[PDB]
């Protein structure tokens, strides 16, 4: 959401951390912004697949 | 700054903005604290990059010049020797910067007070976190300085299974974790101000949050513990 | 390719486009060569990082589907063990890529022929470079496949002080340098086809140019020498 | 280039390599595009200061 983003992705100027299906909840994220981009956010209920797509956490396996 | 309020002008006189040059301007990237007229304290992860940095003292509103600020360049940078970029969870997230000029002290610019070596706070002590970071998970950066109340969570509870487990170490301080208030992107770099005997001192440098988000229940904000590195701090400066 | 022309439709049968997943689409990032039904030759710096890639065989026009293409995914990456990202000048810029399935060979898709182990060309030997890279320094990417005539520059002249100096090693090959024709960004990974006794073979893998620019007099295009790595190649293939 | 670039900088989607006053002409640039940016290119006769700005090569010491 912004011209080049794929499904479930949202363009942002201050990028955070992304998570795969299965990562543990007790992995850190530094509080510094990363480069602008089409982010898949965990804060929105999202997770990355292994082939790079973005899905809702419930659809995980 | 998730869940706090706007600080009153020039209220936390030892807080600083850390920026890098980019195109026609200067961008805010991390925070930190002033400990001498020509030395600043911050996080290692904020300056692992190779960029062109500056420091603003006496700041409030980032988009307008109100007359209280002073701009100064960064001349040299010392990172703790055990720091490892690949493992923030290992600890040692601390750095020192020597300025190109000595700043002028005044009512808007003052030095921060450090804790005696070795000190450890009790469960639930009172502290505050100051910053220019996002004001909500997935939000936007703040314009004026923000603050929030954020009390201590001891090592025994913080490092247990329902909390952070082994991620947490004895060189760190936890605070907050109620699901309402916390740290957030752009707040990296400290400070964490805590009350002791009715006096304030800087007990932490902000470091990380959990990947699920900024304000999460049972996952308090994590800071480097200053009282653990008092010797290194004094020795570096004296030798230079 | 700076200073060339459009290739005839499918005249360089073993040339491939290495693409990466971008938003809704797939984006061109390097070239490489088909060596088996399920193996491809490319450069180490093209695949140094975490990305999702696929490959396309029998391509011509990147912006359209003519009926000749076959799209396949990449299943395993093997890079040279001496490669050091921090130093291209040291050499070793080469990697192997195993495909999820085998392609069908036919008139538009064929394997590249490799040179005898240890072979070295004489000064001024006849060769061509192919690719989808910029057609001008600071310009844009091509839409169709381009080619240019580029003869070789021997080791003795290439390593001289008027040329590349010690930046060049004996494990590389130089070609071009007239200030008119050369490789340009987006050409990395691709083939350099050269003639010997009336037959073609692939003798280099596109590596680097100068920071001053793409076509510059006295700074030929630099390629990894394939003949210096034939047995590593064979091993890798045999045990995977 | 674009609205956010400073003096002598030009916006590109296919970035290459930059040179400080002082670097030698026999330094390598890999044949792959880098991330989009406000670029100071050598190909237009520009160089970077220690301080980070963009100026014509004729003002280098």
């Amino acid at each position: 959401g912004q011209e080049s983003c794929g499904p479930n992705e949202v363009w942002t100027e201050c990028t955070g951390c992304e998570m795969k299906c299965g990562p543990d909840e007790n992995t850190p994220c530094p509080l510094m912004c990363r480069r602008p981009s089409c982010e898949c956010s965990p804060g929105r209920g999202m997770r990355r697949t292994n082939d790079g797509k973005c899905i809702p956490a419930s659809q995980c396996p | 700054v998730v869940g706090g309020t706007e600080a009153q002008r020039n209220s936390w006189p030892s807080q600083i903005s850390l920026q890098y040059r980019s195109g026609s301007s200067w961008a805010h990237t991390c925070g930190g604290t002033l400990i001498r007229q020509n030395w600043v304290m911050t996080a290692a992860h904020c300056v692992d990059r190779e960029l062109t940095f500056r420091v603003v003292v006496g700041e409030h509103n980032l988009n307008q010049n109100d007359g209280t600020e002073q701009y100064v360049g960064v001349q040299k940078i010392v990172v703790h020797p055990y720091w490892n970029t690949d493992d923030v969870a290992a600890g040692y997230d601390i750095a020192l910067l020597r300025l190109a000029q000595s700043v002028t002290l005044n009512s808007y610019v003052q030095l921060g007070v450090l804790p005696r070596a070795g000190t450890i706070l009790a469960n639930n002590s009172p502290c505050y976190i100051t910053g220019w970071g996002l004001t909500r998970t997935n939000g936007q950066l703040a314009q004026t300085l923000q603050q929030a109340y954020l009390p201590t969570v001891d090592y025994a509870i913080c490092s247990s299974s329902s909390y952070w487990g082994s991620t947490v170490k004895n060189s760190m301080v936890c605070a907050g974790g109620d699901g309402v208030r916390s740290g957030c992107q752009g707040d990296s770099g400290g400070p964490l101000h805590c009350l002791v005997n009715g006096q304030y001192a800087v007990h932490g440098v902000t470091s990380f949050v959990s990947r699920l988000g900024c304000n999460v229940t049972r996952k308090p904000t994590v800071f480097t513990r200053v009282s653990a590195y008092i010797s290194w701090i004094n020795n570096v400066i004296a030798s230079n």
